[PDB]
């Protein structure tokens, strides 16, 4: 449809806006911090199905 | 229990990604600093050359 | 982080090829040779002293 494409140029250019916002340096490593906290909140969740296997 | 295998996997997996990047990281930081102090030696010299005062 | 990776490949390559390309030119290439400077006739009259 038409307003799907332009919707599609319209949200592109504001996606391209925000990707020149990220600074490589302090988003790289951001980047490894919810990666790492990510791992923490799934561990708690495993873990609450091994303890059903369990009982 | 044949689910608490695949997760036990996969959570295994997620790790040693981690580990990859967090090594990486530190080799990108240092090359994105190096890059930046020639940027601004580059810039330096352009504009030594743009005055000319040796010319004048 | 991989799209930040190729941001920074992207700097690094920038500046690499405008100091690389700046390191042609004749005075520069002149300045790396070691008797450049042109008191050698001089400095071997002197040495003879």
């Amino acid at each position: 449809g038409l307003f799907d494409r332009l919707g599609r140029v319209v949200r592109a250019n504001l996606n391209d806006l925000v990707s020149k916002a990220e600074d490589p340096e302090k988003v790289l490593e951001q980047a490894v911090i919810d990666m790492q906290e990510d791992l923490v909140q799934l561990r708690q969740a495993v873990a609450r199905t091994i303890a059903e296997e369990k009982r | 229990r044949t689910m608490s295998e695949n997760l036990r996997r996969n959570l295994a997996a997620l790790e040693a990604k981690i580990s990859e990047a967090k090594t990486k990281k530190n080799m990108l930081q240092a090359r994105a600093k190096a890059a930046k102090a020639n940027a601004e030696l580059q810039q330096t010299l352009a504009a030594a050359a743009a005055a000319a005062a040796a010319a004048a | 982080f991989e799209r930040m990776e190729n941001k920074v490949l992207d700097m690094e390559a920038t500046s690499q090829a405008a100091g690389e390309l700046a390191g042609f030119g004749i005075e520069n290439q002149f300045a790396q040779l070691e008797a450049s400077s042109g008191v050698e006739d001089e400095l071997a009259a002197l040495k003879a002293s």
